[PDB]
């Protein structure tokens, strides 16, 4: 169930310049964009409408929060350089993915929504965070942040990757015997691109052996990787 | 200690007596090598005598902390180690440091070793750098479904066997006094278990009972008693 | 095994001790020996002993060829006429005589220019061919002509390995490294071995470099023994250049057995399998014809829209939105407008008439010569447009014959040595009238007809215009597109002396020097002239920046084959030019990520020519990163050039003579916007 979400979030952000007759005529202009989040997330919602948003735009990709974390706290200077340089590159849309001491935090987080909110430029350039859990973000930055819109992710846990896995699967080639009920009452926190990375990797093992055909102990070895990856991060 | 160093000359001292034209007109540089078995005896005793002969440097990536941020600043841990090899030429490198936890968390080390072999796959800026495979868990048969096989030497390591014990045995007994009414048959090719180290537990254990029976050498009741010690864990 | 009992054996030169203990070395000469021959110190005084003398040269040749020498190795084989799959026959054959024979056809083919090194090189023919070791013994016979006969002695029963093989890696290195007086061997050997073959296509490639009638001819009575029809007549069409198609239809117009190669050599079946099916088995949008058809402004907007519209990439409404849009349109507009039925009908040749007889006998001048020029573009094998058109041209001073001179020459030359239209081209090429595209598509229109002569040629209509040339040394863009007819009409060439012949005769102040140089881009279609190299990174800090450009330029099509060699530091100079050569140099290949990364670099720059030009080579090099670089543009410039040649890439986001040859007219760009009127009529489209 997230059709109504891709056109919302179609509508969304790509009622700007990407064919903007209907949006500088009716004067409504929320020019704040939305703050992705997914219960699962994890590049599902995150790489899906990160790959479904790019048919006609420009992507800007910020991904992970190590770069702060690693070292001494840099703080808000590389947000100054994505900011000149999304100044030199207006018609973007500047994704921010994987926001995961405190005393610290709260003040490069606070600068963050102060340069972030467009303190000193109206609105031209759809920002966009993502985050796994939107419960650890404080409640501090939906007011700034978001004015426009914020989407829940209602997944049918069988009709989302059922959907996504007959469509992803309609085109290429599988296996046979791909059982279901381990996936969607297993798998959790992670994206489509982990379904389908281990469908690549079940008939690329497969394809070791020079085999089209898949066993089921075979699909439970690949799923192993799924079940570690939700434990260890 | 004839098996291992007849295996190890070709994989080691091949770049020794051979002069810049077999690069060249022979075999360039001989990959990898692999070694499964516990690490009881010889797991550094190997590199470190060769080592010892070659007078190089031992040069350690064992991805930990401390070690992240010594070798540079910031990078994928395979270019300021290899900047340290193109200024330190002669450089024998040790790869030291369950199927879930060990998949992905050895997998990092399992990574490191194939862009380490992707690397000098790739290109050969400098002789003398050489990488040691050491796994013993059921990521060596996981390494086994990772490793090509087109690039690696079999080495085969005994430490589930009898002679790894016989001549380290021997080499742990020239040390120190022993006496002659030793069969090193029964008492040797009769220790099974966990490794070849049990040999060293059974020479520094056994010290604890001839030095308790006020035995001026050591007998063969004694290394029975320490195999019985060696054998009470593992 | 130890050499106490066999190492004082070979030091006595008793005669018993050599007929037994020779036939004894011979058995050792199995693996040749326990060692390295270090024995060569005991050994050597041998050189002078001698009964079975053949055995002493054999081990003689055998040590000496084991260790070291680079002479002496193959004497005792060349004085020995060897005698006496086994490993004895494998060491001392393959590599031994690999080498051996390696450095004796080396040495004595390199130093002589007898039967010895005839008959065995056959011997090692034969052993090669015992062995049948590929693509090693066979690359190392290659410069021992001995290879005709090598390939028409070998090419028996390998003939997937010695033809893909022999022939692909051969034919890349013998395009790459081996010269042009080979590669004639290797085209008719390859005639005549691909001729007895299967897999014609590849005889037919020999087609494409021969030119030749003969091959053909075979290839269409072998090709029609055996029988589909449509996709070979599409790449035959498609491989066979101007003279073999008329060639082709004069010997296929002659016999041809069947009345299809009639059929089949003209501009009927290369596109009856491709329009059909690609409208029925593909379809394309309205987003470009009507989007970039309907935003259109500034009188300039409707001048790439009447390009791009002209494009056939099915949908014809923008054509039929209506009218008075032709009308709102600019002169050059009005020539590409005009032209645009003619542009979207390649096919359907009962369609050209009853849609361009409307803008004939109109009432504005550029309607009814680009009408002209539109029955000119529609077909090329029609030829039927000659008299109406051809009846009216004699005006020659400002009638409306002579943009209908333009299209009609130009336009007649894209619907065809052709000698009636040539001798009535003779007063237009002495016209010397000051409008430039006259002579200009004269120039093109004579020269693209003759793409492809025998070795070019000196006729009096270049020769005409090289003495016109010298009258009057004026408005040098007759010296930079009239050249281009000189060396179009040179085209065919692979050895030719006519670039030192106008190197003698046509040289002069810098401008004809210039056209000197274009000779010379049009003279290195590519062989082994390595001399060509020297002398381009000789003259690459040549004071005339534009001898460089065009030099320099030629890099498309000196090294198109050798794509690694093509990446360099140009764009690291200040040279702007230099930045336009490897602009060129890029190319309208497949456009590999390398292609796009120069493409940046060059994208973003503040000079309108060439952040005017990159879009063009960017938008020919290619057809998620097609619509994100108009985004970029859009970031760019939010002139009127970018925009025109925007809507250009907007439309194009999406060796061969006509697909390849009318480039330098785009290459021109930096003059007045005078340029439409040509560029809307490039024969380069698929």
């Amino acid at each position: 169930g997230l059709d109504n979400q891709i056109q919302e979030i179609k509508e969304s952000v790509e009622l700007p310049l990407t064919h903007p007759e209907y949006y500088e005529e009716m004067g409504i202009k929320p020019p704040k964009g939305v703050i992705l989040y997914g219960p699962p997330g994890t590049g599902k919602t995150l790489l899906a409408k990160a790959v479904a948003n790019q048919t006609s735009a420009t992507f800007l990709r910020v991904v992970g929060s190590e770069l702060i974390q690693k070292y001494l706290g840099d703080g808000p200077k590389l947000v100054r350089e994505l900011f000149r340089v999304a100044e030199e590159h207006a018609p973007s849309i500047v994704f921010i993915d994987e926001i995961d001491g405190e005393r610290e935090i709260q003040r490069t987080m606070l600068e963050l929504l102060n340069q972030l909110d467009g303190f000193d430029s109206r609105g031209d350039v759809k920002v966009i965070m993502a985050t796994n859990r939107i419960e650890t973000l404080d409640p501090a930055l939906i007011r700034p942040g978001r004015i426009d819109r914020k989407i829940e992710f209602p997944l049918p846990d069988e009709k989302t990757k059922k959907r996504i896995f007959q469509i992803h699967t309609s085109r290429m080639t599988l296996a046979d015997d791909v059982t279901l009920d381990d996936l969607i009452m297993a798998k959790d926190d992670l994206s489509g691109a982990d379904i389908k990375a281990i469908c690549t990797e079940a008939g690329l093992m497969a394809l070791r052996e020079r085999r089209m055909k898949v066993t089921n102990e075979d699909f439970k070895k690949s799923k192993e990787n799924v079940l570690y990856k939700k434990q260890e991060g | 200690l004839d098996k291992q160093i007849k295996e190890i000359k070709e994989v080691i001292e091949l770049p020794v007596k051979h002069p810049e034209l077999f690069e060249a007109l022979g075999i360039a540089q001989p990959k990898g090598v692999l070694l499964y078995g516990p690490p009881g005896t010889g797991k550094t005793l190997l590199a470190r005598a060769v080592a010892h002969h070659t007078d190089c440097t031992f040069i350690r990536v064992s991805g930990s902390e401390l070690v992240q941020k010594f070798i540079g600043e910031g990078a994928r841990m395979v270019r300021e180690l290899f900047v340290m090899a193109r200024e330190h030429a002669p450089s024998i490198i040790f790869m030291d440091e369950r199927l879930e936890g060990g998949s992905g968390g050895d997998s990092e080390v399992q990574r490191t070793m194939l862009e380490l072999l992707n690397q000098l796959d790739g290109f050969e800026a400098t002789k003398n750098i050489k990488v040691i495979m050491a796994t013993n868990r059921i990521d060596i048969l996981d390494s086994a479904l990772l490793r090509p096989g087109r690039i690696d030497r079999k080495i085969e390591f005994p430490p589930p066997n009898e002679e790894a014990r016989l001549d380290i045995l021997k080499i742990h007994s020239r040390k120190m006094n022993l006496t002659r009414g030793i069969n090193l048959r029964k008492i040797a090719e009769l220790m099974p278990g966990a490794s070849g180290a049990e040999v060293k537990g059974v020479c520094t254990e056994a010290g604890m009972y001839a030095l308790r029976e006020r035995r001026v050498h050591v007998t063969q009741e004694d290394f029975e008693m320490a195999v019985a010690k060696v054998m009470q864990k593992d | 095994r130890d050499k106490a009992p066999v190492q004082p054996q070979q030091s006595p030169a008793a005669a018993p001790g050599g007929t037994d203990e020779k036939p004894s070395g011979k058995e050792r000469r199995d693996a040749g020996d326990k060692d390295k021959e270090q024995e060569l110190s005991e050994e050597d005084k041998q050189l002078q002993d001698e009964l079975y003398r053949p055995a002493l040269e054999e081990l003689r040749r055998q040590i000496r060829s084991s260790t070291t020498s680079m002479t002496s190795v193959p004497k005792p084989l060349k004085f020995l006429r060897p005698h006496y799959n086994k490993r004895f026959a494998a060491d001392i054959i393959s590599v031994l005589a690999m080498t051996m024979s390696g450095e004796r056809e080396c040495l004595k083919y390199r130093l002589v220019g007898a039967g010895e090194v005839a008959k065995e090189w056959q011997e090692l023919d034969d052993a090669e061919k015992v062995q049948r070791e590929p693509l090693l013994t066979l690359v190392k016979e290659i410069v021992p002509l001995l290879m005709e006969i090598e390939q028409v002695d070998m090419l028996e029963k390998d003939i997937d390995e010695n033809a893909y093989a022999k022939v692909c890696l051969y034919l890349t290195s013998c395009v790459n490294y081996v010269p042009e007086p080979e590669n004639s061997a290797l085209l008719r050997c390859a005639l005549g071995v691909f001729r007895k073959f299967s897999r014609f296509p590849e005889a037919l490639r020999l087609a494409l470099m021969l030119n030749d009638m003969e091959l053909v001819e075979d290839i269409f009575t072998s090709c029609k023994d055996v029988v589909m029809l449509g996709r070979h007549g599409v790449f035959l069409e498609l491989s066979e250049d101007v003279e073999e198609y008329e060639d082709l239809t004069e010997i296929m117009s002659n016999v041809q057995l069947n009345s299809n190669f009639l059929a089949l050599a003209r501009e009927l079946d290369i596109m009856e399998p491709k329009v059909p099916d690609d409208i029925y088995k593909t379809h394309l949008e309205n987003n470009r014809f009507g989007g970039s058809g309907s935003q259109v402004d500034s009188a300039r907007m409707n001048l790439a829209s009447s390009f791009v519209n002209g494009f056939v990439n099915q949908d014809k409404l923008l054509t039929d939105d209506g009218n008075k849009w032709l009308y709102k349109n600019k002169d050059h507009g009005m020539l590409s407008a005009a032209a645009s039925l003619g542009m979207i009908l390649l096919w359907d040749v009962d369609g050209g008439l009853t849609q361009i007889d409307k803008y004939l006998y109109s009432s504005e001048d550029y309607i009814k010569s680009g009408a002209l020029l539109a029955c000119g573009i529609v077909n090329s094998g029609v030829r039927n447009e000659c008299d109406p058109a051809l009846a009216l041209l004699s005006d020659y001073v400002l009638h409306n014959s002579n943009t209908m001179r333009l299209g009609s020459i130009f336009g007649l030359g894209l619907a065809y040595n052709r000698e009636d239209v040539l001798t009535l081209l003779l007063p237009v090429m002495g016209d010397s009238k000051s409008s430039m595209e006259v002579a200009g598509v004269t120039a093109l229109a004579c020269g693209m007809i003759a793409v492809g002569s025998c070795n070019g040629d000196v006729t009096s209509t270049i020769l005409q215009t090289i003495m016109e040339k010298s009258e009057t040394e004026l408005k040098d863009t007759y010296a930079r597109w009239l050249p281009l007819g000189l060396g179009l009409n040179h085209l065919g060439k692979g050895e030719a002396i006519e670039a030192i012949l106008a190197a003698l005769e046509v040289v002069s102040e810098p401008f004809r020097s210039f056209a000197n140089t274009l000779v010379d881009v049009c003279a290195y279609a590519g062989s082994g002239n390595v001399l060509k190299v020297q002398q381009l990174l000789h003259i690459c800090s040549e004071h005339f920046d534009s001898k460089e450009k065009e030099e320099d330029k030629d890099k498309k099509e000196k090294k198109d084959k050798d794509k690694k060699e093509a990446p360099a530091d140009m764009g690291a100079h200040q040279g702007v030019a230099v930045l336009g050569i490897a602009l060129i140099a890029m190319g309208e290949e497949i456009g590999a990520e390398m292609a796009l990364r120069t493409f940046g670099h060059l994208l973003r720059y503040g000079e309108p020519t060439l952040r005017r030009a990159v879009p063009l080579a960017l938008a020919l090099i290619s057809v998620s990163h097609d619509a994100d670089p108009e985004v970029s543009y859009n970031s760019i410039f939010a002139a009127r050039l970018a925009a025109m040649l925007r809507q250009l890439a907007q439309y194009h986001a999406k060796k061969g003579t006509l697909t390849l040859c009318p480039y330098h007219s785009d290459r021109q760009l930096m003059s007045q916007v005078a340029v439409a009127g040509l560029l809307t009529v490039l024969v380069s489209f698929l």
